[PDB]
Order: structure tokens, then C-alpha cells, then sequence
RNA sequence: AAGGAUUGACAUUCUUGAUUUUGUGGGUGGUGGUGCAUUGAUGCCCUUGUUCUGGGCCACGCGCGCUACAC
């Protein structure tokens, strides 16, 4: 029961890795921006020192491979970059584990722009256009992950919504700052636990809420 | 850890073709990335912030490392690699 | 050997450029000190002692006599006016809300 | 004969890089034989640095006659050799800032560069480059008006249309002479050059950028022949905006 | 302070003089 | 729980000593080790050729 | 207090030497 | 504002002449890449690039004794 965006009836959990930072650069050769591997390039570009981190979404592979809802099939991952770019992933991509192979998977952002498999029947990674709401299911809950929002158990939060046909969570995969709350889709923010969680542990807490709500 | 002649590294699946095969072992078992991304998850979990957790690790070579809750493990990978080299050879890391 | 190749070639062409620039500055200095006022010998032996232009000057003087002007600075639509009006309204309303809240 | 250190001056100014200038070649204004001495230096060879500082001193001693003496014989055509021999057509910042230092004295700058650039060899790419370097920096206003006058009375070339288009998105405050010049530009393009030529989108955008705000000395018969101008030359991008400037302009 | 530094440098010049008066070497032995 | 940052040197080498930020105490420690090994080797060699 | 901001970079020896 | 603006400075003292000069305002700045026929308001990323100063090498190990460091 694989899940694309084009069967908007069924019950899904949509994660939106929002305000990501994976950005390409031209050195003959093609690199992408890490804070660790180059800082003089950030200073010459005049960027902020801190927010050139695709390590956060590469660590948020764990919601793609959060097995007891992804091996149930009921999860789907979209990514929206600070460069305004929406990347779909398929719920059966076996993502590259190491960051050097994830660095090598910049052909989706630069060259190939949609990857096939070795037998090449189902597309894995896509560079689709905005908004997210059109690709979401018909009824869809309106949730971003803030900190100073009211805290609630995501078990009870998913359980009290009887059949809202999905649950979408906009998680800001940035270093510092503030996510687009009133800009696009979310009128109410649900806060997770009492501490300033990182993006990866926020996604994992919501994924495990979905597991123990929908009985893995 | 391993020597290059001048340099010390932590054994990856990716920093070498056959340093692991020269040492005898196979390359699939030299994965420090997964204990890195476990250590990140455990030390960003809320139970660690609440102070109800501590993280011990034990290497396949039989080396036990105690990991304080108060530590800030670095977020990228090769920063953690350079941390693990000095931990494995100086047996201690201060703040 | 690759880094020594880059360093050696750059130092070689850098020393070549420095030698050429020093030679050109020395040539400028010596030619100055032998031809600045040393050309006072040749300063006396060998010496040397428009209708469309008037039309252009006539048009310039006629515009200087009488001219006129251009309305205002731009040309754009009332749809862009409504867009910029809603933009200024939204910016000033959120700015007043931020000033109230803090 | 001349004092003939000019072999040394030409040898160093072939590949001059940085530094100070020979002061005989600094006070070459106040000696009476400047053209006759550069005729025996013969600098077909050039450094772009001495192009820049030499045209600085040449502005410091150019009139109509001096501009004819140096700039209208070898230096304008050296700029032409630079643009044709630049294979990616990259006219350098050296040459451009030489032009921007050159643009200062407006006394006969028309015959300095704008008269001999419509001689031959001006394509539309060199034309948009020359209009760009004209629209970059400071200009004489009355000579811009006079320039629009004579370049519009000049024969029809798409280099001159993009020249005049840049000179009209200068966003001037237009004299009567140039407004009458533009209404006889419409009287110049009639069934003129409507059966002998056709005018696509570049000519279209030229007169649309004219009609953007160049309408504040226009009475109703001028509105009427602009109305049948767009009625003859109906494109897709005329209707609301040129009807808007027709309802927007005044006498 | 730097007196230790300079007496130590003259001490090792004394020692290298001493070695070169006889037939000694630097570090040259084989494992 | 408070969160401290770990102090460690980058491009660590155990065989080289630590980079002390003083060039007049790291230098005296270097040259103390140098005189100790050269003095030991020197007087070892002169007593064994005396033997 | 490091709320996911990451521990900062430390300048290299040659970068501190170029001064 | 030549009864003096700015240009060239023979270190202070004369060879250029409205390009003025100063405010008040204000247009962003195109030597760009990418399908189309090889000149065509074309979907999609950038504007505010010239001349000198660039380097660590392929404090040795082991070990007995002694000394530090513990309400």
C-alpha cells in the first residue's frame, strides 16, 4: 500500500520538513553548502554563519525510516527549503545513510531533478512546485511544531481527531529562527514537550505518537 | 583509530577503500555514523534534558565509554570523528 | 608534486610579473628624468604654432531658451497601486501590532 | 626632429601595468606638437591602463578640434577593434571607465563619439552596449535633448532606435522641440516605412516606453494620431496601458 | 626567565661540540 | 540539564605533544627533552668506548 | 545553553597564524 | 554662481569653462545564464567586478623506582 499524494482519500501522516537548508554551488564541479566543510565561502557569500546545515534534514531521515508507521506505509515526507523548493520523497526510498552519500545525492537538486530506480518504474525524489495544501489530503489538520505553543500529548491529539483523513505537521528543520506560521497553512501551533527540542526528536516524538495512536 | 603517514582518523566505511581490508576486517563493520546518530537522538530526547538518562557505550573492541548527560555532542559527523579520536587516545574529554 | 607544481608556476610567473613591472617603472622613471625638461631642446626646433555641430549647438541653445517637462517619474497600473496599498497597510498594521505587543 | 624618448615611452606603455607617468606625456597639452608627436610614437599597441589615463589627460585637453585630432582617428576604432576581437564580446571595465572619464567634456562629444559610431560597423549588440554605458553615468541634459533631435532626424537604423529608446527611458523633462520631434517620428513611420518595413517588438517597446509618461505636452489631435498609431500597429500589449496613458495625459 | 633558555642553548652547543670532538652521531639506530 | 561544549583539539595527534599557546614554555620543554636525550646518549657512548 | 544551535567552530592554527 | 562652477597642476599658482555647484526628491543597478529557426516584451537563478602582500615536514619508545592528585 504505497502512498503518493494522488490518493487524497486515505488516512496519512504528512511530515513537512520546512525551511530546510540544502543549497547547491558551482566550484567544473558541484558542491552543496555545509557549515563544516567551508566557512570562507559563507563569508564571501555574506550568508549567516550558522544556517547552512543540511545535517538537520539528513538527521530527519529518521522519520522517513521510522519503521512502525513507514513499514505500515501510512507516512509521507515533503521538504520545503528556504529556497522555496518542494521535494517529495517516496515512502519506500532507502535514503543514503552517510552524509557524504547524501552530499552526492545533489543530482536531484541540480542535474536529474527526478530520480528513477535501477529498474526505473516508480519515482523516488521529486522537485514539485508549491503549495503543500493542494498535495495534501482533502481534510487535513493544521499543525506546526513550535515551542511556546501549548503542549499536548500527540497520542491524545491524534486520537481525538476521529477521521480527519490525515495529520500534517510542519516541522522547521532550521538551526535558529522562526517558521512560517501565518504565512501558508497553519493557524494553530501545537507545541511538543517542555524543552526546546531539535527537529529530529520533534519528528520522532510525533511519529511515535502516531504509532501508539494508530496501533503501530 | 588509525595512522596515516602524520594523521589519525576514525575508521569509516568511506574514508578508505581498503584500510579495513589491510587490517583484516570488512568494511561493512566500520560504521561510527550510527552510534553518532544514536548518541544525538538520546541526548536530544526530552528524558535526557529532564535528567533521567545516562548513555554508556561499548566498542566492539571492548572499550567502555561513559557519556555524561551534560555533553553537547557535535552535530556534523567529522567533528564527532575528531572528538572520538581524542577520546580514544586521551581517555578523557573536558568541557 | 601537484601543490609544488601550482606553487612553483605561480611563484615563477609572479616573479616574472614583478620583474616586468619593476622594469616598466624604471623605464618610466628614466624616460622622465631624460625627457621631462630635456625636451626643451626640441620644444623650439620643430613646433606647430562644423555645420552639423552648429545644428546640434542650435538645438541645445533652443532647448536652453524654451523647454517643458514630464509629468511624474513613472507609469504603472492601479492594480499595482492596490497591491502596494495593501502591502503598506499590512506592513504598518503588523508594525503597530508589534509595537503594542512590545 | 623630436627629442625621441618616445621609443622608450611606447615600449613601456605597450604593457604598462601600474605606477606613475612620464611627465612629458603629462604636459603633452602645453607643447604644440601633440598629434605630430603621437604620429611618431605610433601606439597601435596599447595598454588599457594608459588608455584610461591618456583619455583622462585627453579630456583635460579636448575641444572639438582636439577631439577630432585624437579620438576620431585611432582611439574610437581601437575600441572597435577591441569589441570585434573580444570573442565573447567582453569590452573590459578598463575600456568602460575610460569611456566614463571620456564622457565629461560635452562641448563636441557628439562629433567625439556619437557622430563616428553611426559611420559603419554598429550592430544591435554593440548598440545596446553603447546605450548601456551611456545610461550608466552623468549626461548633459540639453545635449541629450539635441542628441534625440539629430539622431531622430538621422536615417532609420535599429541601433539608433535602441539608442533613442535608452535616451527616452532616461525619464527626462521633455522640451517642445523633442516632443515635436517624436510626433514627426510617428509622421516618419507611416504608409513612410509601414509598407517598406515591418516593426516588431523592439520598436514596439521603444514607442511604448515613450508613451509611458512622455505625454504631458500632447493635445487632442496628437492623441488622435497616437490612437490611430496603435490602431495601425495593434500588438497584444497595447490596449489597457496605452488607453490608460491616453486617458492619463494632459495638454 | 629567558635565562633558562639561553643557558640551555649554550649547554646544547657545548654538548654538540663535545660529540663532534669524538665520533658520535645523531639519531641513527635501527629497530 | 545544563549543556557544556567539549574542549578538544582538531587534527589530534598523540605522538606530537599538545600545542601550548606559549612559545617560551613549550620551547623550554622541547629543549629540556632534547638535552635529556642528547646528554643521555652522549655519556652512554663515552662510557662504553671507555669500556 | 545550546538549544540545537550546535557547538561553535574553533579556528584553525594557520588561520589564527595569519594575523 | 566668470565680480568664478568645475576641470589638467610646473610644491604653494596658473594652461581648461557650466560637463556647473548645493540641496530637495527619486529611478534599483543588466557586458547576465536557460527552450525557440541559426536575429525571437520567452518559464526558471544573479546586479550595489580591475592591481600588489600566499607555507607546517613523513618534545623517541619501553620500563623499575620516586612524586603529585582522595574529609
Amino acid at each position: 500500500p504505497v502512498l503518493t499524494s494522488k490518493d487524497k482519500i486515505t488516512k496519512r501522516m504528512i511530515v513537512v520538513l520546512a525551511m530546510a537548508s540544502l543549497e547547491t554551488h558551482k566550484i567544473d564541479k558541484y558542491v552543496l553548502l555545509n557549515c563544516d566543510d567551508h566557512q570562507g565561502l559563507l563569508k564571501k557569500m555574506g550568508r549567516d554563519i550558522s544556517e547552512a546545515r543540511p545535517d538537520i534534514t539528513h538527521q530527519c531521515l529518521l522519520t522517513l525510516l521510522d519503521s512502525p508507521i513507514n513499514k505500515a506505509g501510512k507516512l509521507q515526507v515533503y521538504i520545503q527549503t528556504s529556497r522555496g523548493i518542494l521535494i517529495e520523497v517516496n515512502p519506500t526510498v532507502r535514503i543514503p545513510r552517510t552524509f557524504k552519500r547524501f552530499s552526492g545525492l545533489m543530482v536531484q537538486l541540480l542535474h536529474k531533478l527526478s530520480i528513477r530506480s535501477v529498474n526505473s518504474e516508480e519515482k523516488l525524489l521529486k522537485v514539485i512546485k508549491n503549495p503543500i495544501t493542494d498535495h495534501l489530503p482533502t481534510k487535513c489538520r493544521k499543525v506546526t511544531l513550535s515551542f511556546d505553543a501549548p503542549v499536548i500529548r500527540v497520542q491524545d491529539y491524534i486520537e481525538k481527531l476521529d477521521d480527519d483523513e490525515s495529520i500534517c505537521v510542519f516541522v522547521g528543520a532550521m538551526a535558529r529562527g522562526k517558521d512560517n506560521f501565518a504565512d501558508e497553512y497553519v493557524d494553530e501551533k501545537v507545541g511538543l514537550s517542555n524543552y526546546p527540542l531539535s527537529a529530529s526528536v520533534a519528528c520522532s516524538k510525533f511519529c511515535h505518537g502516531a504509532e501508539d495512536a494508530w496501533n503501530i | 583509530t588509525h595512522k596515516i603517514s602524520d594523521k589519525y582518523v576514525l575508521l569509516n566505511c568511506d574514508d578508505h577503500q581498503g584500510l579495513l581490508k589491510k587490517m583484516g576486517r570488512d568494511i561493512s563493520e566500520a560504521r561510527p555514523d550510527i552510534t553518532h546518530q544514536c548518541l544525538l537522538t538520546l541526548l536530544d530526547s526530552p528524558i535526557n534534558k529532564a535528567g533521567k538518562l545516562q548513555v554508556y557505550i561499548q566498542t566492539s573492541r571492548g572499550i567502555l565509554i561513559e557519556v555524561n548527560p551534560t555533553v553537547r555532542i557535535p552535530r556534523t559527523f567529522k567533528r564527532f570523528s575528531g572528538l572520538m579520536v581524542q577520546l580514544l587516545h586521551k581517555l578523557s574529554i573536558r568541557s | 608534486k601537484k601543490t609544488k607544481a601550482e606553487v612553483m608556476k605561480e611563484v615563477i610567473a609572479k616573479s616574472k610579473f614583478y620583474k616586468q613591472e619593476r622594469q616598466k617603472a624604471q623605464g618610466i622613471m628614466e624616460d622622465q628624468i631624460d625627457n621631462l625638461d630635456d625636451n626643451f631642446e626640441d620644444v623650439m626646433s620643430e613646433l606647430m604654432m562644423t555645420d552639423l555641430d552648429k545644428e546640434y549647438d542650435i538645438k541645445v541653445k533652443e532647448l536652453q531658451l524654451d523647454k517643458r517637462a514630464a509629468p511624474s517619474d513613472r507609469t504603472k497600473t492601479e492594480e499595482e497601486k492596490n497591491a502596494e496599498a495593501e502591502e503598506k497597510k499590512r506592513e504598518l498594521e503588523q508594525q503597530r501590532l508589534d509595537r503594542m505587543n512590545g | 626632429k623630436v627629442i625621441k624618448a618616445y621609443t622608450t615611452v611606447g615600449s613601456i606603455l605597450k604593457t604598462w601595468t601600474h605606477g606613475k607617468l612620464p611627465k612629458l606625456f603629462k604636459v603633452i597639452p602645453s607643447l604644440r606638437n601633440w598629434q605630430d608627436v603621437i604620429y611618431v610614437t605610433n601606439p597601435e599597441e596599447w595598454s588599457p591602463h594608459v588608455v584610461y589615463e591618456a583619455t583622462k589627460l585627453f579630456v583635460s585637453n579636448l575641444t572639438a578640434k582636439e577631439s577630432q585630432k585624437f579620438i576620431n582617428l585611432i582611439l574610437l576604432e581601437r575600441f572597435r577593434d577591441n569589441i570585434e576581437t573580444s570573442e565573447d564580446h567582453s569590452l573590459n571595465y578598463h575600456i568602460y571607465r575610460a569611456v566614463k572619464k571620456s564622457l565629461y567634456k560635452p562641448s563636441a562629444f557628439f562629433k567625439g563619439f556619437l557622430f563616428p559610431l553611426v559611420e559603419t560597423g554598429c550592430n544591435v549588440r554593440e548598440a545596446t552596449i553603447a546605450g548601456s554605458v551611456l545610461a550608466k553615468v552623468s549626461v548633459p541634459a540639453l545635449h541629450s535633448s539635441a542628441a534625440l533631435s539629430y539622431l531622430l532626424r538621422l536615417p532609420f537604423s535599429p541601433p539608433t532606435t535602441v539608442f533613442i529608446k535608452i535616451l527616452l527611458d532616461k525619464k527626462y523633462a521633455l522640451p517642445y522641440q523633442t516632443v515635436d520631434d517624436c510626433v514627426y517620428y510617428f509622421m516618419r513611420f507611416r504608409i513612410g516605412e509601414d509598407a517598406t518595413r515591418v516593426l516588431p517588438v523592439i520598436w514596439h517597446k521603444a514607442f511604448l516606453t515613450f508613451a509611458q509618461r512622455y505625454k504631458n505636452d500632447i493635445t487632442q489631435d496628437q492623441r488622435d494620431f497616437l490612437l490611430e498609431t496603435v490602431r495601425q500597429r495593434g500588438h497584444k500589449d497595447i490596449g489597457p496601458e496605452i488607453r490608460r496613458e491616453l486617458l492619463a495625459g494632459a495638454s | 626567565h629567558t635565562l633558562a633558555n639561553n643557558v640551555e642553548s649554550k649547554l646544547r652547543d657545548d654538548l654538540e661540540r663535545l660529540k663532534k670532538i669524538r665520533a658520535h652521531r645523531g639519531i641513527r639506530h635501527f629497530w | 540539564i545544563p549543556t557544556h561544549a567539549p574542549k578538544y583539539e582538531e587534527n589530534f595527534n598523540p605522538d606530537k605533544k599538545s600545542y601550548d599557546p606559549d612559545r617560551t614554555r613549550s620551547e623550554i620543554n622541547k629543549m629540556k627533552a632534547q638535552l635529556k636525550k642528547e646528554r643521555k646518549f652522549t655519556m652512554k657512548e663515552i662510557r662504553k668506548d671507555a669500556k | 545553553t545550546d538549544r540545537f544551535k550546535g557547538d561553535d567552530d574553533i579556528p584553525y592554527k594557520e588561520r589564527l597564524f595569519e594575523r
